[PDB]
Protein backbone atom coordinates (compact mmCIF):
# COMPACT_ATOMS: atom_id res chain seq x y z
CA UNK A 1 0.00 0.00 0.00
CA UNK A 2 0.85 3.73 0.06
CA UNK A 3 0.29 6.72 2.35
CA UNK A 4 -2.73 9.02 2.18
CA UNK A 5 -2.30 12.23 4.18
CA UNK A 6 -3.70 15.74 4.47
CA UNK A 7 -5.03 18.58 6.59
CA UNK A 8 -8.50 19.26 7.98
CA UNK A 9 -9.50 22.65 9.41
CA UNK A 10 -12.75 23.71 11.03
CA UNK A 11 -14.31 26.54 9.04
CA UNK A 12 -14.12 29.35 11.58
CA UNK A 13 -11.54 31.70 13.03
CA UNK A 14 -9.28 30.27 15.69
CA UNK A 15 -6.42 31.45 17.94
CA UNK A 16 -3.11 29.85 19.03
CA UNK A 17 -5.05 28.53 22.01
CA UNK A 18 -8.20 27.22 20.32
CA UNK A 19 -6.69 25.85 17.05
CA UNK A 20 -5.04 22.75 18.60
CA UNK A 21 -8.23 21.93 20.51
CA UNK A 22 -10.51 22.07 17.48
CA UNK A 23 -8.13 20.76 14.78
CA UNK A 24 -7.49 17.52 16.62
CA UNK A 25 -9.91 14.60 16.64
CA UNK A 26 -11.37 14.39 13.11
CA UNK A 27 -11.56 10.75 12.03
CA UNK A 28 -10.64 10.18 8.38
CA UNK A 29 -11.71 6.83 6.94
CA UNK A 30 -11.06 5.12 3.60
CA UNK A 31 -14.56 3.77 2.96
CA UNK A 32 -14.82 -0.03 2.53
CA UNK A 33 -11.53 -0.75 4.34
CA UNK A 34 -10.16 -0.90 7.87
CA UNK A 35 -7.85 2.05 7.19
CA UNK A 36 -8.38 5.26 9.15
CA UNK A 37 -6.61 7.93 11.17
CA UNK A 38 -7.37 10.80 13.54
CA UNK A 39 -6.11 14.34 13.03
CA UNK A 40 -3.44 15.78 15.30
CA UNK A 41 -3.40 19.28 16.80
CA UNK A 42 -2.34 20.73 13.41
CA UNK A 43 -5.24 19.07 11.63
CA UNK A 44 -2.85 16.57 10.01
CA UNK A 45 -3.79 12.99 9.27
CA UNK A 46 -1.69 10.18 7.84
CA UNK A 47 -3.09 6.77 6.78
CA UNK A 48 -0.36 4.18 6.22
CA UNK A 49 -0.36 1.34 3.61
CA UNK A 50 -3.51 2.03 1.52
CA UNK A 51 -3.97 -0.36 -1.41
CA UNK A 52 -4.16 1.23 -4.84
CA UNK A 53 -7.73 1.91 -6.00
CA UNK A 54 -10.39 4.62 -6.06
CA UNK A 55 -12.08 5.45 -2.75
CA UNK A 56 -14.48 7.64 -0.89
CA UNK A 57 -12.77 9.35 2.03
CA UNK A 58 -15.15 10.01 4.94
CA UNK A 59 -14.41 12.69 7.53
CA UNK A 60 -16.33 12.79 10.84
CA UNK A 61 -16.22 14.54 14.17
CA UNK A 62 -18.84 15.12 16.86
CA UNK A 63 -20.88 18.27 16.13
CA UNK A 64 -19.50 18.60 12.61
CA UNK A 65 -21.31 17.88 9.39
CA UNK A 66 -19.84 14.66 7.93
CA UNK A 67 -17.94 15.09 4.66
CA UNK A 68 -17.42 12.44 1.99
CA UNK A 69 -14.88 13.03 -0.76
CA UNK A 70 -15.70 10.72 -3.65
CA UNK A 71 -13.51 9.35 -6.41
CA UNK A 72 -10.10 9.71 -4.70
CA UNK A 73 -7.59 7.86 -6.91
CA UNK A 74 -4.80 6.25 -4.86
CA UNK A 75 -1.94 4.86 -6.96
CA UNK A 76 1.02 6.15 -4.86
CA UNK A 77 1.72 8.36 -1.81
CA UNK A 78 -1.04 10.96 -1.92
CA UNK A 79 -1.55 14.27 -0.16
CA UNK A 80 -5.21 15.28 -0.33
CA UNK A 81 -4.75 18.80 1.03
CA UNK A 82 -2.10 21.13 2.49
CA UNK A 83 -1.98 23.35 5.58
CA UNK A 84 -2.35 26.38 3.26
CA UNK A 85 -5.47 24.89 1.58
CA UNK A 86 -6.97 22.42 4.05
CA UNK A 87 -10.13 20.41 3.78
CA UNK A 88 -12.72 22.55 5.53
CA UNK A 89 -15.19 21.02 7.94
CA UNK A 90 -18.41 22.74 8.97
CA UNK A 91 -19.29 22.98 12.64
CA UNK A 92 -22.87 22.85 13.76
CA UNK A 93 -24.52 19.55 12.93
CA UNK A 94 -25.14 19.02 16.62
CA UNK A 95 -25.49 15.65 18.30
CA UNK A 96 -28.86 16.05 20.00
CA UNK A 97 -29.52 13.21 22.43
CA UNK A 98 -26.45 11.44 21.06
CA UNK A 99 -27.63 11.73 17.44
CA UNK A 100 -26.86 14.12 14.59
CA UNK A 101 -29.44 14.48 11.82
CA UNK A 102 -26.91 15.02 8.94
CA UNK A 103 -28.05 18.60 8.31
CA UNK A 104 -27.24 22.08 9.50
CA UNK A 105 -30.52 23.76 10.34
CA UNK A 106 -32.48 25.75 12.92
CA UNK A 107 -32.58 22.85 15.38
CA UNK A 108 -28.77 23.08 15.59
CA UNK A 109 -28.88 26.80 16.35
CA UNK A 110 -31.50 26.40 19.06
CA UNK A 111 -29.64 23.54 20.72
CA UNK A 112 -26.81 26.04 21.27
CA UNK A 113 -29.18 28.81 22.35
CA UNK A 114 -30.39 26.69 25.28
CA UNK A 115 -27.15 27.92 26.87
CA UNK A 116 -27.02 31.36 25.24
CA UNK A 117 -24.86 33.84 27.09
CA UNK A 118 -23.04 31.41 29.36
CA UNK A 119 -19.32 31.12 29.93
CA UNK A 120 -17.15 28.24 31.10
CA UNK A 121 -17.42 29.49 34.71
CA UNK A 122 -21.21 28.89 34.58
CA UNK A 123 -22.71 25.51 35.49
CA UNK A 124 -25.00 25.63 32.42
CA UNK A 125 -22.15 25.96 29.87
CA UNK A 126 -21.42 22.77 27.87
CA UNK A 127 -18.15 22.70 25.98
CA UNK A 128 -19.76 20.95 22.95
CA UNK A 129 -22.05 23.97 22.40
CA UNK A 130 -19.04 26.35 22.45
CA UNK A 131 -18.16 25.62 18.84
CA UNK A 132 -15.10 27.93 18.69
CA UNK A 133 -13.90 26.86 22.17
CA UNK A 134 -13.38 30.44 23.38
CA UNK A 135 -15.04 29.80 26.77
CA UNK A 136 -18.32 31.48 25.87
CA UNK A 137 -21.57 30.35 24.27
CA UNK A 138 -22.54 33.45 22.37
CA UNK A 139 -23.81 34.89 19.15
CA UNK A 140 -20.41 34.08 17.64
CA UNK A 141 -21.17 30.34 17.98
CA UNK A 142 -24.62 30.83 16.44
CA UNK A 143 -23.06 32.71 13.53
CA UNK A 144 -20.62 29.84 12.91
CA UNK A 145 -23.64 27.60 12.32
CA UNK A 146 -25.42 30.32 10.29
CA UNK A 147 -22.43 30.46 7.90
CA UNK A 148 -23.36 27.02 6.56
CA UNK A 149 -27.05 27.14 7.36
CA UNK A 150 -29.51 24.83 5.64
CA UNK A 151 -26.93 22.48 4.24
CA UNK A 152 -26.37 18.70 3.99
CA UNK A 153 -23.20 16.63 3.25
CA UNK A 154 -23.71 16.78 -0.54
CA UNK A 155 -23.19 20.59 -0.33
CA UNK A 156 -19.46 20.27 0.46
CA UNK B 1 -56.78 24.16 16.08
CA UNK B 2 -53.02 24.74 15.82
CA UNK B 3 -51.45 25.23 12.37
CA UNK B 4 -49.03 26.92 10.06
CA UNK B 5 -50.24 28.21 6.70
CA UNK B 6 -49.55 30.69 3.92
CA UNK B 7 -52.03 33.39 2.90
CA UNK B 8 -51.73 35.43 -0.28
CA UNK B 9 -52.92 39.06 -0.35
CA UNK B 10 -54.06 38.28 -3.92
CA UNK B 11 -54.65 34.94 -5.62
CA UNK B 12 -54.66 36.33 -9.14
CA UNK B 13 -51.92 38.41 -10.77
CA UNK B 14 -50.90 39.77 -14.15
CA UNK B 15 -47.32 39.50 -15.36
CA UNK B 16 -45.26 42.06 -13.40
CA UNK B 17 -47.62 42.20 -10.42
CA UNK B 18 -46.39 41.17 -6.92
CA UNK B 19 -48.26 38.65 -4.75
CA UNK B 20 -47.38 38.75 -1.04
CA UNK B 21 -47.25 35.34 0.61
CA UNK B 22 -47.53 35.57 4.37
CA UNK B 23 -46.51 32.66 6.58
CA UNK B 24 -48.88 32.61 9.56
CA UNK B 25 -49.13 30.45 12.70
CA UNK B 26 -52.08 29.79 14.96
CA UNK B 27 -51.85 28.57 18.54
CA UNK B 28 -48.24 27.31 18.58
CA UNK B 29 -47.46 26.90 22.27
CA UNK B 30 -44.48 28.98 23.45
CA UNK B 31 -43.31 29.59 19.86
CA UNK B 32 -39.68 30.74 19.52
CA UNK B 33 -38.80 30.20 15.86
CA UNK B 34 -39.56 28.67 12.50
CA UNK B 35 -37.73 27.25 9.51
CA UNK B 36 -39.76 26.57 6.37
CA UNK B 37 -38.99 25.23 2.94
CA UNK B 38 -41.15 26.49 0.06
CA UNK B 39 -41.41 25.24 -3.53
CA UNK B 40 -42.53 27.44 -6.41
CA UNK B 41 -42.22 27.31 -10.21
CA UNK B 42 -39.41 29.75 -11.09
CA UNK B 43 -40.60 30.01 -14.72
CA UNK B 44 -43.97 31.30 -13.50
CA UNK B 45 -43.08 33.25 -10.35
CA UNK B 46 -39.99 35.25 -9.38
CA UNK B 47 -39.28 35.48 -5.68
CA UNK B 48 -38.87 39.15 -4.60
CA UNK B 49 -38.89 41.24 -1.45
CA UNK B 50 -42.61 41.91 -0.92
CA UNK B 51 -42.03 45.54 0.23
CA UNK B 52 -39.45 46.75 -2.27
CA UNK B 53 -39.80 44.34 -5.22
CA UNK B 54 -36.01 43.68 -5.22
CA UNK B 55 -35.51 40.18 -6.64
CA UNK B 56 -34.30 37.51 -4.28
CA UNK B 57 -30.83 36.11 -4.62
CA UNK B 58 -30.08 32.83 -2.86
CA UNK B 59 -29.24 34.79 0.33
CA UNK B 60 -32.20 37.23 0.47
CA UNK B 61 -33.83 37.52 3.87
CA UNK B 62 -37.54 37.14 4.61
CA UNK B 63 -39.64 40.13 5.54
CA UNK B 64 -40.65 40.06 9.20
CA UNK B 65 -44.17 39.39 10.45
CA UNK B 66 -45.74 40.43 13.75
CA UNK B 67 -43.94 37.70 15.72
CA UNK B 68 -40.18 37.30 16.41
CA UNK B 69 -39.52 41.05 16.41
CA UNK B 70 -38.87 41.63 20.14
CA UNK B 71 -35.27 42.80 20.04
CA UNK B 72 -34.63 42.00 23.77
CA UNK B 73 -34.75 38.25 22.88
CA UNK B 74 -32.15 38.59 20.11
CA UNK B 75 -33.93 37.58 16.90
CA UNK B 76 -31.86 36.15 14.04
CA UNK B 77 -32.84 35.43 10.48
CA UNK B 78 -31.63 33.18 7.65
CA UNK B 79 -32.35 32.90 3.96
CA UNK B 80 -30.79 30.10 1.98
CA UNK B 81 -32.49 29.50 -1.34
CA UNK B 82 -32.08 27.75 -4.67
CA UNK B 83 -33.92 30.16 -6.89
CA UNK B 84 -33.04 28.22 -10.11
CA UNK B 85 -34.90 25.22 -8.65
CA UNK B 86 -37.72 27.33 -7.22
CA UNK B 87 -36.83 26.58 -3.59
CA UNK B 88 -36.89 29.11 -0.75
CA UNK B 89 -35.70 28.27 2.72
CA UNK B 90 -36.46 30.86 5.38
CA UNK B 91 -35.84 30.88 9.11
CA UNK B 92 -36.18 33.26 12.07
CA UNK B 93 -35.80 32.63 15.79
CA UNK B 94 -34.92 34.14 19.14
CA UNK B 95 -31.51 33.47 20.69
CA UNK B 96 -32.04 34.66 24.32
CA UNK B 97 -34.50 31.94 25.24
CA UNK B 98 -34.23 32.42 29.00
CA UNK B 99 -35.06 36.11 28.68
CA UNK B 100 -38.04 35.28 26.51
CA UNK B 101 -39.29 32.72 29.08
CA UNK B 102 -38.87 35.20 31.93
CA UNK B 103 -41.34 37.60 30.17
CA UNK B 104 -44.16 35.03 30.61
CA UNK B 105 -45.51 36.56 27.42
CA UNK B 106 -45.37 33.85 24.78
CA UNK B 107 -45.91 34.57 21.08
CA UNK B 108 -48.26 31.91 19.73
CA UNK B 109 -50.42 33.28 16.95
CA UNK B 110 -49.61 35.68 14.12
CA UNK B 111 -47.62 36.27 10.97
CA UNK B 112 -43.99 35.18 10.95
CA UNK B 113 -42.69 35.94 7.49
CA UNK B 114 -43.60 37.56 4.20
CA UNK B 115 -42.18 36.72 0.78
CA UNK B 116 -43.05 38.34 -2.53
CA UNK B 117 -43.77 36.62 -5.85
CA UNK B 118 -43.81 38.57 -9.13
CA UNK B 119 -45.68 36.88 -11.95
CA UNK B 120 -43.56 36.06 -15.01
CA UNK B 121 -46.36 34.18 -16.73
CA UNK B 122 -50.11 34.22 -16.28
CA UNK B 123 -50.71 30.44 -15.94
CA UNK B 124 -52.00 28.46 -12.96
CA UNK B 125 -49.33 27.65 -10.43
CA UNK B 126 -48.81 26.75 -6.78
CA UNK B 127 -46.60 27.75 -3.92
CA UNK B 128 -46.38 25.06 -1.26
CA UNK B 129 -44.42 24.06 1.79
CA UNK B 130 -42.25 21.13 0.66
CA UNK B 131 -40.02 18.50 2.28
CA UNK B 132 -36.31 19.19 2.33
CA UNK B 133 -33.46 16.80 3.16
CA UNK B 134 -31.98 19.77 5.07
CA UNK B 135 -34.88 19.35 7.53
CA UNK B 136 -35.24 15.58 7.65
CA UNK B 137 -37.76 15.63 10.52
CA UNK B 138 -39.89 18.43 9.12
CA UNK B 139 -43.64 18.22 8.79
CA UNK B 140 -44.21 18.92 5.08
CA UNK B 141 -41.16 21.23 5.03
CA UNK B 142 -41.89 22.97 8.32
CA UNK B 143 -40.11 22.99 11.65
CA UNK B 144 -41.43 25.03 14.57
CA UNK B 145 -39.70 25.52 17.93
CA UNK B 146 -40.65 26.49 21.47
CA UNK B 147 -38.97 28.72 23.98
CA UNK B 148 -37.17 25.87 25.69
CA UNK B 149 -35.33 25.52 22.38
CA UNK B 150 -37.03 22.30 21.29
CA UNK B 151 -38.54 21.27 17.99
CA UNK B 152 -42.31 20.90 18.23
CA UNK B 153 -42.85 17.42 16.78
CA UNK B 154 -46.63 17.08 16.92
CA UNK B 155 -49.82 19.01 17.52
CA UNK B 156 -50.06 21.28 14.45
CA UNK B 157 -51.34 20.96 10.88
CA UNK B 158 -49.81 22.32 7.70
CA UNK B 159 -52.40 24.08 5.57
CA UNK B 160 -51.19 24.76 2.05
CA UNK B 161 -52.37 27.93 0.31
CA UNK B 162 -54.74 27.87 -2.62
CA UNK B 163 -53.64 27.91 -6.23
CA UNK B 164 -52.51 31.16 -7.92
CA UNK B 165 -54.16 32.23 -11.21
CA UNK B 166 -56.34 29.09 -11.29
CA UNK B 167 -58.86 28.09 -14.03
CA1 LIG C 1 -28.37 18.95 12.65
CA1 LIG D 1 -17.92 30.27 21.76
Amino acid sequence: GTTVSGYINPDFVTTSTTAPIVKAGFTVEIVGTTKSAVTDSNGYFEIKDVAAGTYTVKITKANYLTREIANVSVTADKELSTSASPILMWAGDMAIGGTQDGAINLEDILEICKAFGTSSTDAKYQVGLDLNRDGAISLEDVMIVAKHFNKVSSDY
Amino acid sequence: ESYITMNFDKNTAEVGQIIKATVKINKITNFSGYQVNIKYDPTVLQAVNPKTGVAYTNSSLPTSGELLVNEDYGPIVQGVHKISEGILNLSRSYTALDVYRASESPEETGTVAVVGFKALQKKATTVVFEHSVTMPNGIIGTTLFNWYGNRITSGYSVIQPGEINSE
